[PDB]
């Protein structure tokens, strides 16, 4: 089977090397998403905050 | 600035844009916004006329 095994190891390799690129792009994406999370949540700032007490 | 609602609570405000942030020393009276609640206009006054009537 040395014509078909050596055929398809290449095939599944090129498959997984394509499939790596998806997660490479998503890792590029989600750091931006986490920064948008950071600042666009931390706009929770002083909308005219009231003085109280903590118990 | 921390302002004083005369029935109650205390807030965090800003100016309009150019309300002279050196004029607004602790002790002045300001006019506060209705929605944004921030400072709109300074005022004079002060209190009990037992100082004044003498």
């Amino acid at each position: 089977d040395l014509y078909s095994r050596y055929k398809k190891l290449q095939q599944e390799l090129e498959f997984l090397e394509v499939q790596e690129e998806y997660i490479k792009d998503e890792q590029k994406n989600l750091k931006k998403e986490f920064l948008h999370a950071q600042e666009e949540v931390k706009r929770i700032q002083s909308i005219p905050l009231v003085i109280g007490q903590f118990l | 600035f921390i302002v004083k609602a005369t029935n109650g609570p205390r807030y965090v405000v800003g100016c309009r844009r150019q309300l002279d942030k050196s004029k607004l020393k602790p002790g002045t009276r300001v006019a506060l916004d209705m929605t944004t609640l921030t400072i709109m206009r300074y005022l004079p006054r002060e209190v009990d006329p037992l100082v004044y009537n003498m």
